[PDB]
This record gives C-alpha cells, sequence and structure tokens, in this order.
RNA sequence: AAACCUGCAUUAAAAAUUUCGGUUGGGGCGACCUCGGAGCAGAACCCAACCUC
RNA sequence: CAUCACCUCUAGCAUCACCAGUAUUAGAGGCACCGCCUGC
RNA sequence: CACACCCAAUUGGACCAAUCUAUCACCCUAUAGAAGAACUAAUGUUAGUAUAAGUAACAUGAAAACAUUCUCCUCCGCAUAAGC
RNA sequence: GCUAAACCUAGCCCCAAACCCACUCCACCUUACUACCAGACAACCUUAGCCAAACCAUUUACCCAAAUAAAGUAUAGGCGAUAGAAAUUGAAACCUGGCGCAAUAGAUAUAGUACCGCAAGGGAAAGAUGAAAAAUUAUAACCAAGCAUAAUAUAGCAAGGACUAACCCCUAUACCUUCUGCAUAAUGAAUUAACUAGAAAUAACUUUGCAAGGAGAGCCAAAGCUAAGACCCCCGAAACCAGACGAGCUACCUAAGAACAGCUAAAAGAGCACACCCGUCUAUGUAGCAAAAUAGUGGGAAGAUUUAUAGGUAGAGGCGACAAACCUACCGAGCCUGGUGAUAGCUGGUUGUCCAAGAUAGAAUCUUAGUUCAACUUUAAAUUUGCCCACAGAACCCUCUAAAUCCCCUUGUAAAUUU
C-alpha cells in the first residue's frame, strides 16, 4: 500500500 | 549494404483491390482489409459446397411443386421413374417442369402408372405376371 | 525455437549440465589415463612394406646410407617434433616380402625388423635425436636460413 | 571475393551516444516500458543486427584447384576458337587505331587480351598501342587469371607465354607434397 | 529516397494506366 | 500544397461552331488559409449550394456566423471577376454550382491542463472553394410521387426472370 | 564450455573430461567405475571385480565428450609401449 | 506515399575502366611467379585483416591486440565493451550446446 | 630507563558479504523427503501420486 | 513524540566539538510534573 | 477432368520480392556473388490525421460626443529589498 | 481537391596515410571573462561491483608493445564454472580506397544550439523550384490515412453464394497471443507512413580438387586431407558498485537582523482577538485556479513563536521534540554519469510463397513456470526382416473367481532394425 506517485512528463516545447 | 523495401506499395494493392467493394474503413486500411479479404476468400472456397447443396434443394422444391399440380408427391415421382429405368436427374426434371409442362405431365403419368403396377404386384403372391412398364431391360 | 523456456530465450545451461543432478563427466572418478601425456615420447611407425614401396619407386635410394633426412625427403614419413615425436620406429609389418640391402638408421627398431634387414645383407642402427635436433634433421633448409 | 574487404559498419545500441537514462518509470505512466532511448525500437537508436566492418572474405582454394582453373580456362578459349598464338607482340606502328583495325579484320572480338612473357621485355610498339585502348589490354604472363580471360572475348598468347604456362601448370600435376613453402630453396626448383 | 529502379519504373506504368482512365485518348 | 482551383480558371476552350449551343461560363475562385473551422464552414457552404448569386448573398448577409461575412466577400469578388475577366454579360445571372470547404495548414499549440497535464491545441485553418456557372439555377428535383413509385415497382416486377434454370 | 576464448578466439577443452576419460582413436571413450575405491569392505568379490574394470561410454556420452574436447585429444598418438595401443582401431565391424 | 513519382537518373556504368579491366590481374602471382609472392599479400586494407578471416568476436580480438595501442580512448573503450558483450553472447547464449 | 612507530598473535567493539531447500487450502503444532513389503492394477513386464499400514 | 520533575549510566580533564567548560559539571538514556503510597 | 495443393511445436525441401556487385541486358531483364535482404500485432519508436467533438472548458460592468459619466468592488494600494 | 505526397544533396561511417592544435588588440582562478598591494593552502595511496558458477561465500577472460605456429598444450582452479603460458618458430607491410549510409539513414549535430534540470547532466526537431527570381505569367497530370465531392431506409463480424437488380433470400460465432479448450465479457491493436527482431564452433552431410597421402612451413591421416556451401533472435525490471553533482525545497545549526494592533490582565511557554503561522471539520474541486487549491468553520498568535539574508552538515551519509520524517513535486535509502546491450527458468514480440513428414511411456533435479537423459518425432544412410499371428508354453498361494496379456510358425502385408 506504499504511496506510488508518477510525475507528469512535460514534452519538449519546440513541438 | 542497406536493403529497404521499395515496392511495398504493390504488395498492399494486391490485397486492397479485392476490398474496393467493402463498406467502412476495411476497404482502404490494409490492416483492417487483410483480415476481411482473407475471410471473404475463405467463404468463397467453402461456398462451392453450399452452392451445389442449395441447387439440389431448389430443384427438389420445384419438382415437388410441379408434382402436386398432377396430384403426386416427390417420393412417388423420383422413386417410380427409377423403376422405369428413366435416369433423369433433378436438374433436368426441374427444367422439364418449367419449360416442358406437357413432357413433365407425361413423366408424372408414367410414374403414376408404374406406382399402380407395384401396388397390384404386392397384392398378388407372384403368380400374376409383372406389369407392362415393370419390365426391366437387361444389359450383358 | 519452441514454446518459451530457456530454449526459446537462448538461456540454455552449459554443456554437460544435467538440470541439477551431479553431471556424468563429474561423478566419474579421476584416473591417470592422460597424465603426463605431453612428456611421453612418440615414434612414427615405419613398415617394411612402406620402406619397400619407397625403394621400388626410387623415392628412397638404397645406394646411400638412409637416415631420417632421406625418409622426409622421399615423403615416406611425416615427423612433427612439436607433437612430441622423437623419430621413427621400424616395425615388423611386411617383413616377409622385404628384399633390399639398405643402411638405414631409425630411432627405434623391433627385434624382428632388425632380423629382416640383416637377412638381406643390410645394416640397421638406432640413434637418438633431441627435439631441437629432430626439427633440424627433418627440414634442414628452414634451419639453414636462420643463420645459426 | 577473396580480396574483398567490406568496410560497412553501423553503431549498436551501446555505441549510440547517450541513452544511459531510463526515459520514464517502469509503471504508472501508462506507456510502453523502455530502458533507453537508443534501443533498436527507438528512432535514432542502434541497429540490432547490422554490419560490423571492416570484414574480410579471404579464403584460399588449394593450389592445384587454382592451377586447374587456368587449364580449363585455356581449354575453353581454344575449344571456342577464341585463342590465338603469336610469335611476338611487335606492331609495325604504335598507332592504337592500327590494332583496332587488325582485330576487326580477323574478327577477333570487341575485347582482346594480350599476354607477354614478362613486363620489362614488352615491345614499345604494343605498349603505346594498348595504353590508349580500353578493350585491348596488355598483361605479362604472371598476370594471367580466369576472371580476365572470361571477361575478354579473345585471348592472344605468344610462343614464350605458351611454354611458360605449360611449365608452370604441368608442374602441379606431378609434384611432391610441400615439406616447406616452395619459396625456400629446393633440389630442382625453380626449373 | 530509397535506391532502386524497378519499383520506380513499375509505379510509372501504373500511373500511366490511371492517366488513361481519367483522360482517355480519342 | 495544391492550388489546382486557381489553374481551373486558366483553361481555354476551342472556339465553338455556329450550330453549337451556348456554353455556360464557369468561374473558379477560392480563398486560402481562412482562420475558421472547415466543419463549421461546411454548413455555410452547404446553405448557398445551388442558389443564385443574389439569393446566396441575402442568406449570408443576415447569417450570424463569422464565415458568412468571409464567404460573402468571396462571392462579391467572384461576381466582379466573372464580368471583368470571364466575359459574363449579367452579374446576377450567375448561380452557385460548387461550394465546399477544405482543410488548410494548421498550427499546433499546447493547452495546459491540471495536475501538470497538457493537451495539443491546433489553430485550425480552412479553404473555401466556390464555382459559378452562368445561367439560371436548375430547378430542384421534384419529390418522387406515387405514379413514379408505381411505375418503378411494376418495372421491377417485369424485369424478373426465372433464375437458376435455363 | 568456452566456444570462443577471450584471447585466442578458439574453442577450449574442459579439463574435467581429460582427467577422467580416455578416448580411443576409433571414437570410443574409456572410463572407470564410480566407486571402485569406496567402501570395499562391504562389497562382494564379484561386485569388486566389475568395479575395478574399464568400461566404454554409450552413444550419447561419447558424443557429449567429443564436444567438450578439442582436436588435440582426437588425434592419433604413437606412444611407445602404450597399454591401449591395440584398442585404437576396430576389427571386423559392420554397420 | 513512400514511392517516388519520377524515375531516378540513369546509372551509366563504365565496364572497361582501369579498375574493372585490370581486376583479377596478378592473382596468380605465386603459382606463376616461383612462389616469391603470395596472392594474399596483394590484399589491401586494415593491417589486422590482411590475409585473415574470422567472425566478429575474432575480428575484435585480433584488432585489439594489433592496433589497440593506437586506437582512440573512446574507440578503444567501445571495442572492449564489444568484446565483453560478444564473449557473453557466444559462450552463454544460443540454441545449440 | 620509558615512549612512539612497525611486524605477528589474542579478545572486544562496530561493521562487511551472503542466504532463506521442498511436501501437507493458509497459520499454529507436528509429520514427511532414501530403500524393502502389503492394500495396489486379479493372468508377461510396468503402472494408483496423494493416501493407509 | 517532546516536556519541566524524577531516575539510571559514564567521565578527575584543557588550546577547533564537549569547552575557552571541571561532578551543584558534561554526556548517554528511562520515565513524564507535582502530591500520596511502596521497594531497599 | 485434374491430382505435390486442408494438423501444434519441430524437421526436410522446392521457389522467391527488392537491393548491391560481376557480366549481360537497354521501357527493367538474365546468370551468378553478396547482404542492414520482406511486418495485420511487442500498452513498439517517430510523424501525419481521425474518434470522443465542434463536445468539456475559456471570455467583455452600462450608456455615450467615444470628450465623458454612471453602477459596483476594494483582504487592497504605493515604495524598498530580493528576483527578473 | 484539400491536407498532403514525391526529390539529392548537406554531411557522415569505416580504412589507409601522416604523430595534432592553441600570442591581433583588451579581459579572464575575486561573484571567471573584473587595470592597480604582506601571501605562505598545495599534487601522488590496490578499484569495486554487476555478471558466470543456473544460489552463493574461493573463483569468473578485459590490448601491454611481432601476425602465424607451438596451443587451447604445459599449468592453474569450491581440480567446479572457467582461467592459461613459455622455450621455440617466424610473413607482408604501394594514402588518396568503399558489393558504406543518403535527411526516422549516416556522427547527437543545421547544434551540444533551442529546450529541460539548482547543479552534475540530458538533449532535439528540420532542408528540397529553375540555366536564369535582375523570369514568381511558379514548381502540369496522377499516390497513405483524414476529409470534401456525395448523411441515412427493416436484419445483425457486414462477407460469400448469388441475382435482371444495391438491399431483400440462403450460408457464415473478428484477428493475434497465452492455456487441455477463447465468439469469448483473458491479453494486445484508433488508423496511416517509415523504422523495428536467428550473429558461431567440433562432428556429420553435400559438391569439387588431390590421393596413402592432403595442405601455400605449423596440422591431420589404418582413405584420408583441403576448400566452399549449409545451424544457434528482439524489447522490459526492481537492483549492485565506482566517481561526481545537490541543504535557493526541506531537517537541524551558525552569524548578524526584523515582526507581533486593540482589550482583559499581569512582570504569565496567561485569556480574548487582527496581521501572521498552522491546517481540525465539512463542502467544492478530481487533466482542477492548483502534480494538494478554494470557501466557510477552526488551533496558535510575547513565544519551545514567526520570518528575510548569508554560511555549515551529502548518500556505506546528513539531519531528526522517531513520523522509518526530511535531504529540489516516485527516499526502507537522493540524483546524474559510468561499469551496462547488467541480469531475468518471467511477460510480450519475432516480418515472402508452396509442398511434405509430424501429439501424451518415464527418470533425476534447491526440482515440478526450468533443464538433462530416455521415449516419441524428422532427415540421410545401411541392412533384412517387421507387423498381423496356429498349436504349444508362462505358480503355487489366502479357499475360489474377469476382460485379457506375453510368446508366436503360417498367412495377409511393407515395413522394421541398425548407422
Ligand atoms: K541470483
Ligand atoms: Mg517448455
Ligand atoms: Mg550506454
Ligand atoms: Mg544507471
Ligand atoms: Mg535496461
Ligand atoms: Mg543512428
Ligand atoms: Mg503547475
Ligand atoms: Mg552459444
Ligand atoms: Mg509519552
Ligand atoms: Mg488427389
Ligand atoms: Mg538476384
Ligand atoms: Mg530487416
Ligand atoms: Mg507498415
Ligand atoms: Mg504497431
Ligand atoms: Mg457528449
Ligand atoms: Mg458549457
Ligand atoms: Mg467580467
Ligand atoms: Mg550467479
Ligand atoms: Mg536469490
Ligand atoms: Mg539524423
Ligand atoms: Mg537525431
Ligand atoms: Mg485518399
Ligand atoms: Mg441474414
Ligand atoms: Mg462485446
Ligand atoms: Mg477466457
Ligand atoms: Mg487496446
Ligand atoms: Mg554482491
Ligand atoms: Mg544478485
Ligand atoms: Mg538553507
Ligand atoms: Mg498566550
Ligand atoms: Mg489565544
Ligand atoms: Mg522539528
Ligand atoms: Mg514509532
Ligand atoms: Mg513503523
Ligand atoms: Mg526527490
Ligand atoms: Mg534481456
Ligand atoms: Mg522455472
Ligand atoms: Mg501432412
Amino acid at each position: 500500500t506504499k504511496k506510488r506517485f508518477t510525475p507528469p512528463i512535460y514534452q519538449p516545447k519546440f513541438k | 549494404l542497406r536493403n529497404r523495401v521499395t515496392d511495398r506499395y504493390f504488395r498492399i494493392q494486391e490485397v486492397l483491390k479485392h476490398a474496393r467493394h467493402f463498406r467502412g474503413r476495411k476497404n482502404r486500411c490494409y490492416r483492417l482489409a487483410v483480415r476481411t479479404v482473407i475471410r471473404a476468400f475463405v467463404k468463397c472456397t467453402k461456398a462451392r459446397y453450399l452452392k451445389k447443396k442449395n441447387m439440389r434443394t431448389l430443384w427438389i422444391n420445384r419438382i415437388t411443386a410441379a408434382s402436386q399440380e398432377h396430384g403426386l408427391k416427390y417420393p412417388a415421382l423420383i422413386g417410380n421413374l427409377v423403376k422405369c429405368q428413366v435416369e433423369l436427374n433433378r436438374k433436368v426434371l426441374a427444367d422439364l417442369a418449367i419449360y416442358e409442362p406437357k413432357t413433365f405431365k407425361s413423366l408424372a403419368a408414367l410414374a403414376s402408372r408404374r406406382r399402380h403396377e407395384g401396388f397390384a404386384a404386392a397384392l398378388g403372391d407372384g403368380k400374376e405376371p409383372e406389369g407392362i412398364f415393370s419390365r426391366v431391360v437387361q444389359y450383358h | 525455437r519452441g514454446h518459451k523456456g530457456e530454449r526459446q530465450r537462448g538461456t540454455r545451461p552449459r554443456l554437460g549440465f544435467e538440470g541439477g543432478q551431479t553431471p556424468f563427466y563429474i561423478r566419474i572418478p579421476k584416473y591417470g589415463f592422460n597424465e603426463g601425456h605431453s612428456f611421453r615420447r612418440q615414434y612414427k611407425p615405419l613398415s617394411l612394406n612402406r620402406l619397400q614401396y619407397l625403394i621400388d619407386l626410387g623415392r628412397v635410394d638404397p645406394s646411400q646410407p638412409i637416415d631420417l633426412t632421406q625418409l622426409v625427403n622421399g615423403r615416406g614419413v611425416t615427423i612433427q617434433p612439436l607433437k612430441r615425436d622423437y623419430g621413427v620406429q621400424l616395425v615388423e609389418e611386411g617383413a616377409d616380402t622385404f628384399t633390399a640391402k639398405v643402411n638405414i638408421e631409425v630411432q627405434l627398431a623391433s627385434e624382428l625388423a632388425i632380423a629382416a634387414i640383416e637377412k638381406n645383407g643390410g645394416v640397421v642402427t638406432t640413434a637418438f635425436y633431441d627435439p631441437r635436433s629432430l626439427d633440424i634433421v627433418c627440414k634442414p633448409v628452414p634451419f639453414f636460413l636462420r643463420g645459426q | 571475393n577473396f580480396k574483398r574487404i567490406s568496410y560497412a559498419k553501423t553503431k549498436t545500441r551501446a555505441e549510440v551516444r547517450g541513452g544511459g537514462r531510463k526515459p520514464w518509470p517502469q509503471k504508472g505512466t501508462g506507456r510502453a516500458r523502455h530502458g533507453s532511448i537508443r534501443s533498436p525500437l527507438w528512432r535514432g537508436g542502434g541497429v540490432a543486427h547490422g554490419p560490423r566492418g571492416p570484414t574480410s572474405y579471404y579464403y584460399m582454394l588449394p593450389m592445384k584447384v587454382r592451377a586447374l582453373g587456368l587449364k580449363v580456362a585455356l581449354t575453353v578459349k581454344l575449344a571456342q576458337d577464341d585463342l590465338h598464338i603469336m610469335d611476338s607482340l611487335e606492331l609495325p606502328t604504335g598507332d592504337p587505331q592500327y590494332l583496332t583495325e587488325l582485330a576487326h579484320y580477323r574478327r577477333w572480338g570487341d575485347s582482346v587480351l594480350l599476354v607477354d612473357l614478362t613486363h620489362e621485355e614488352m615491345p614499345q610498339s604494343i605498349v603505346e598501342a594498348t595504353s590508349r585502348l580500353k578493350t585491348f589490354n596488355l598483361i605479362p604472363a604472371v598476370g594471367l587469371n580466369v576472371h580476365s580471360m572470361l571477361k575478354h572475348q579473345t585471348l592472344v598468347l605468344t610462343l614464350p607465354t605458351v611454354a611458360f604456362l605449360e611449365d608452370k601448370l604441368l608442374w602441379q600435376d606431378s609434384r611432391y607434397r610441400p615439406l616447406y613453402p616452395f619459396s625456400l630453396p629446393y633440389s630442382d626448383f625453380p626449373r | 529516397v530509397k535506391k532502386g529502379f524497378r519499383a520506380a519504373f513499375r509505379f510509372q506504368k501504373e500511373l500511366e494506366r490511371q492517366r488513361l482512365l481519367r483522360c482517355p485518348p480519342p | 500544397i495544391s492550388r489546382k482551383w486557381e489553374k481551373k480558371n486558366k483553361i481555354v476552350y476551342p472556339p465553338q461552331l455556329p450550330g453549337e449551343p451556348r456554353r455556360p461560363a464557369e468561374i473558379y475562385h477560392c480563398r486560402r488559409q481562412i482562420k475558421y473551422s472547415k466543419d463549421k464552414m461546411w454548413y455555410l457552404a452547404k446553405l448557398i449550394r445551388g442558389m443564385s448569386i443574389d439569393q446566396a448573398l441575402a442568406q449570408l448577409e443576415f447569417n450570424d456566423k463569422k464565415g458568412a461575412k468571409i464567404i460573402k466577400e468571396v462571392l462579391l469578388e467572384a461576381q466582379d471577376m466573372a464580368v471583368r475577366d470571364h466575359n459574363v454579360e449579367f452579374r446576377s445571372n450567375l448561380y452557385i454550382a460548387e461550394s465546399t470547404s477544405g482543410r488548410g495548414q494548421c498550427l499546433k499549440r499546447i493547452r495546459y491542463h491540471g495536475r501538470g497535464r497538457f493537451g495539443i491545441m491546433e489553430k485550425v485553418y480552412c479553404h473555401y472553394f466556390v464555382k459559378l456557372v452562368e445561367g439560371p439555377p436548375p430547378p430542384p428535383e421534384p419529390p418522387k410521387t406515387a405514379v413514379a413509385h408505381a411505375k418503378e415497382y411494376i418495372q421491377q416486377l417485369r424485369s424478373r426472370t426465372i433464375v437458376h434454370t435455363l | 564450455l568456452t566456444y570462443f576464448s577471450a584471447r585466442k578466439g578458439k574453442r577450449k577443452t574442459v579439463k574435467a573430461v581429460i582427467d577422467r576419460f580416455l578416448r580411443l582413436h576409433c571414437g570410443l571413450w574409456v572410463r572407470r567405475k564410480a566407486g571402485y575405491k569406496k567402501k570395499l569392505w562391504k562389497k562382494t568379490p564379484a561386485r569388486k571385480k566389475r568395479l575395478r574394470e574399464f568400461v566404454f561410454c554409450n552413444k550419447t556420452q561419447s558424443k557429449l565428450l567429443d564436444k567438450m574436447t578439442t582436436s588435440f585429444w582426437k588425434r592419433r598418438n604413437w606412444y611407445v609401449d602404450d597399454p591401449y595401443q591395440k584398442y585404437h582401431d576396430r576389427t571386423n565391424l559392420k554397420v | 506515399i513512400g514511392i517516388r513519382l519520377t524515375l531516378p537518373p540513369p546509372k551509366v556504368v563504365d565496364r572497361w575502366n582501369e579498375k574493372r579491366a585490370m581486376f583479377g590481374v596478378y592473382d596468380n602471382i605465386g603459382i606463376l611467379g616461383n612462389f616469391e609472392k603470395h596472392p594474399k599479400e596483394l590484399i589491401r586494407g586494415p593491417i589486422w585483416l590482411r590475409g585473415w578471416k574470422g567472425n566478429e568476436l575474432q575480428r575484435c580480438i585480433r584488432k585489439r591486440k594489433m592496433v589497440g595501442s593506437r586506437m582512440f580512448a573512446d574507440d578503444l573503450h567501445n571495442l572492449n565493451k564489444r568484446i565483453r558483450y560478444l564473449y557473453k553472447h557466444f559462450n552463454r547464449h544460443g540454441k545449440f550446446r
């Protein structure tokens, strides 16, 4: 039950 | 040496040509079309047995329909034409029932006459001679 | 490759591994079959049939003394000093049909082979060659190009 | 193939720059799991099974097989009326146009291979005539090979060349197995 | 750009067939 | 990109024979990279499809959509072009023959969401194509009547044969 | 088994096979019996008689040992007064 | 898509240039030249490949022991990794044992 | 004289590396793992694990 | 959990913490004020 | 009438697309050699575009000569520091 | 007919050859790119570990200066996995080449730039007319999915057989993968284009050469030897170690500062109650304003308080009023790089056509998710019996008792055994 957090992935801005 | 497929376009047009008459995305997307074209080809091969099966069922229905016009049943016509050594298949009999009504009535009369000879034959104990149309031509 | 497992994944165990039980090549006791194999001396056999075959075709001249140099020159024997060879042994095979008077020198000789040569009036002698000298005798030309 | 050296080489996933970092965590992101950005599945990644040059295709046929290849090559040319024997390679003029007209008159072929005994004894008349031609080649006796003979429709040999070839080729048919390479001195070699 | 002439040549002939269907000659 | 619609105005036909009928004038005009959705533009192009040139303008003048002003500007410059360049006697004689919208080159921006999430927003552009044909608009197809239905049904009953036989 | 060495790039020989087995040049492998020196006081003379004898490996074991040794151990040797010299060649063998 | 709409430029090949017309010459330098020279000595290329052939693992091992002291630091590091990987692959992975 | 340092031993402290063999729904408590015989495959051979003794 | 209060344990001493300190001190801990009762 | 032409894993064959090279060939082929040599599938990689969907969501106090004025809010404001 | 689609260079890869670069002025170790004052600070020290041994604990290859050979030999080694010489032998060595790549390829590179991160560090995307742009009257036609042109009419894996005819009639339970068996409501796939997965030894076989000899030193040989052809994949962990980088968030500390109305009270870790700090309850929100907020209601608010600035403690650790808290939005052990293409008996995937043969005895095992051997199966070869089966024959017991089985000449058949 350990708290698992997945940070959001920011795509490169050039797209 | 690096080798790449240069004619992959023709490899998919040999499959998409068979799907041009389909409905939906399965007529232009190769991934979807290949699974539907294969099933269409599988049905095409298996339909050659149903086509022969459905033809005979259609013939039997038409022969039965014409026999009832003369007050006969399908078992009575086919069974008694065989005992007359008349080897006409269902395809021809159905054709005669549609395009040669007077010839089919002739066969219906012949089958009915042969049917009555068997009933008379079964009543006797064998002393009575066989019917006129009950005679069988022997081949040696 | 099959269905899954080590076979399809290419992680098969080493050769000789038997799944966990003691391997066949391990459960056998050790015996000195090949112990000290590289220090045992080897001698290429030289049959009198082979010797007579070389003489009749002129490959080995009986008019001159025959040593290990002449046998190699006639391609009668193949000596490999690097393979712990120490010369040739004269064997008694074909001693019945041998008929030639030669002066041959061989590192080893059987009792019957000595008798067969001396019966026809020949002479057989046994001499020793060290591994360094043996390579010189077999191929004198490669040694003469070493400047030694 | 024996002298071919293939220099093609690609970079595996271990030789592509970077790609040591895992892109996203193993679970949670909802995307496919990857360990590097230079794997073969990734764009710009390494090649799974690519060329690893430089590669050598060197192999040696047995000496008798290579010498027997010359005899069959010579036999095929003669049997097909494509081999012509000469006494010398001296032309009246060093004009390359003279050689082309001489070969067309005798109907030799589009390509003719000229062979001399040695390289330093080639007459200057034929050297100046062939050096400006593309299908008429001049080689010494030692430069004879099957590929050159098959490439050229017509083969031209001199009398010394024929004697040279027979001495060289027939020596393979009756010879002892080599104790040491023939470059070292022998009793009766070279002839 | 993929090296190769046979595929490019074969595609031109297919295009010519389409050109005939779209604009048939007299 | 493709700009065939512009080239469709540059085709010149051979001179007509005296006995040949009058050929209606065809005018191909378009506006590129309109900052509007092609899906929304389709409703305006479908509305004026088949209408007269003056009838189409009236519908677009009181329509509240943004593309209505854009399409009306295209029709005015297309009507002017027909008389000025395409040798059309009457500007009002024209009617809408083909009127459709097409996708244009679109940009891509980032739309920020919560929890550090984001979406890819596109600045949609569209093309509007219009074709004008000289002459009165063709009358709309009359609705199919019972006599037309009855005639077709009897024809189907008359074209049926005896199948799977001679 | 090392199919390619890291310094020479050639196949290696497992030395656990050389110290236990003997290869006749005909192809046979000769081994000892497992336990011919263990607990001989509790074994019958008949049992000990068949324990102190040399035996041959079968088809599978001989094939296994051939892959675990290089060609240096499969060559023909001419040792002087070798006890197994006469066993290196088969006689009157068919199929 | 993926197929060109125009034919590529014609590939003119000169079958009778200096290199093609003289290909294969002197390949019999030993047999026809008293064995003073060897046909493998005609081979040109890397010094670790002249007159030799082997698989990828052997080529890397042979290259490292001949020109390894002249290789660049990054190139030598890559060669060592390749030998480490190939050693594990050939001696521990495969279908046959 | 004594110390420091060094080498080698001896305790202690604090750490270092490594592992949790299987079988019995789980846990607890116990049993079990090899060999021989029987219920145990009625009549060549083999074969019923778990289980019962 | 910490907390005054209580209690246990360790330490007789200096030039970078403790400390520019010296057992009424310092450190390592238990318990959780006080008040009553109790061990010894 | 024709006939090698309906099994998993595996195994034995006969053919073969494209590419490069040798030699041919010269509206795209032949015989060979060689290899980064063939994708309806790995929550594959990159890119394009659909679907959900023109949906969720987002925004500008009022009149007016656009001078101005009115209504309402103000838990804000101005400056320094730091940062930019 | 829109979106688009096409293109050929830029440059690069591998070799050969040859041993490379860095003072124009000014500034640049202090807060680098900062004209201009008493310093004394000084460098050097075995790698480890992953991995293999199907665990692991000794051990486990890593150019050390000549290709070949000796030789995978002597030796070493839980004498296991594996490691491994030397004496000795002894060759060529002509840069300007390519059966290397051609914009998802080839270096990451149009550039270590944009951008991301406090930092170490990570790391892109793309260009395309023509001789002439001082011709733009351009650079025709045709091609993915997506659309438009052109919404839809009973009924059903969307097709097939058909039919005069779209449908109507009849027939048909999507594909892959994983299991004994998937329409399965088990796994994977919106779709298009491109890219993306079988690398090698001994032996044997096949086809040439030569032959008791073979081979271009070394090596094998009781018909061998030499050469060629022909067999051994892809993605994915949590981890471990080494060297760096981080306390601008947070934990605690150091230096020197700042803040706390009013009222009741009293020289209070007092009360009420703003600023401020905290986050009790409820509701909203749940790709949200927000990767933790909003509104209301609450605890503290002269103190063990709150807070700005600079400094310190760094991962075998720090710090902690212990919550296994925090140490830059995944801390039971940070992050980055390297070892590393770590390893995975586990999951998933594994790309032209056609034909052929082809399924269920077991044993051992830190073993039952695996592997080895046997059995079965395949191919090639050799040989002669193989199957079916007439009698005869195969135990007494504890008293008796089944279908049968083994063996097996004929005969019917064509297989069986061995390599
Ligand atoms: K392990
Ligand atoms: Mg399995
Ligand atoms: Mg890496
Ligand atoms: Mg790492
Ligand atoms: Mg990984
Ligand atoms: Mg790349
Ligand atoms: Mg945010
Ligand atoms: Mg292997
Ligand atoms: Mg407490
Ligand atoms: Mg048949
Ligand atoms: Mg080909
Ligand atoms: Mg491929
Ligand atoms: Mg594809
Ligand atoms: Mg896919
Ligand atoms: Mg909705
Ligand atoms: Mg709304
Ligand atoms: Mg507002
Ligand atoms: Mg291990
Ligand atoms: Mg473990
Ligand atoms: Mg690139
Ligand atoms: Mg790139
Ligand atoms: Mg399309
Ligand atoms: Mg139906
Ligand atoms: Mg469903
Ligand atoms: Mg299921
Ligand atoms: Mg899915
Ligand atoms: Mg460890
Ligand atoms: Mg481990
Ligand atoms: Mg701080
Ligand atoms: Mg207070
Ligand atoms: Mg208060
Ligand atoms: Mg605290
Ligand atoms: Mg606790
Ligand atoms: Mg706890
Ligand atoms: Mg963090
Ligand atoms: Mg892996
Ligand atoms: Mg397992
Ligand atoms: Mg079959």
